[PDB]
């Protein structure tokens, strides 16, 4: 057994929070280490972001 | 019978080398499809089978894995191709010289 194929392949993500601006609006959020925003998508099932 | 049992050794042989040609132009021709076993018949078992007697071909092991099942290597079907012509050009040779030694002895 030789051959050896290989095959792209992506784990789900990094979860390394991003850089935060202060723009002063006052609705505008940045949630914690783990922090998720639930949202309702189109579907009708609940989704998580950022 | 005599002079047919003489020149039908080397009939049946040349005859055998034809179609391991033709067996070997035809695994030859499908190298290049998925799923097929590369297949070959014993042509020392096969021919003195048929010296005493729809030919049983059988499959060829093959070397390294190739993920579409083909079995099939170029080289190796190359090299016995190429055994297979210069054989099947001696028995032409030998089958001519006796024939023609034949011929002879009647002049």
């Amino acid at each position: 057994a030789t051959r050896t194929l290989v095959t792209a392949s992506t784990p789900g993500a990094d979860m390394t929070p991003g850089q935060l601006d202060y723009t002063s609006r006052p609705l505008d959020v940045a949630l914690q280490q783990d922090g998720w925003l639930v949202v309702q998508a189109a579907d009708g099932a609940e989704g998580y972001t950022r | 019978d005599r002079l047919d049992a003489a020149l039908r050794f080397q009939q049946e042989a040349l005859n055998l080398r034809a179609q391991r040609q033709e067996i070997l132009a035809a695994n030859i021709a499908n190298a290049d499809t998925p799923g097929y076993q590369a297949r070959d018949i014993d042509f020392a078992s096969e021919l003195k089978k048929v010296m005493v007697r729809a030919v049983d071909l059988l499959y060829r092991v093959p070397d390294q894995p190739s993920l579409d099942g083909n079995t099939v290597d170029m080289d190796r079907e190359r090299t016995q191709f190429a055994d297979n012509s210069l054989k099947y050009q001696m028995g032409l040779t030998v089958l001519g010289s006796q024939l023609k030694g034949m011929m002879n002895v009647l002049q």
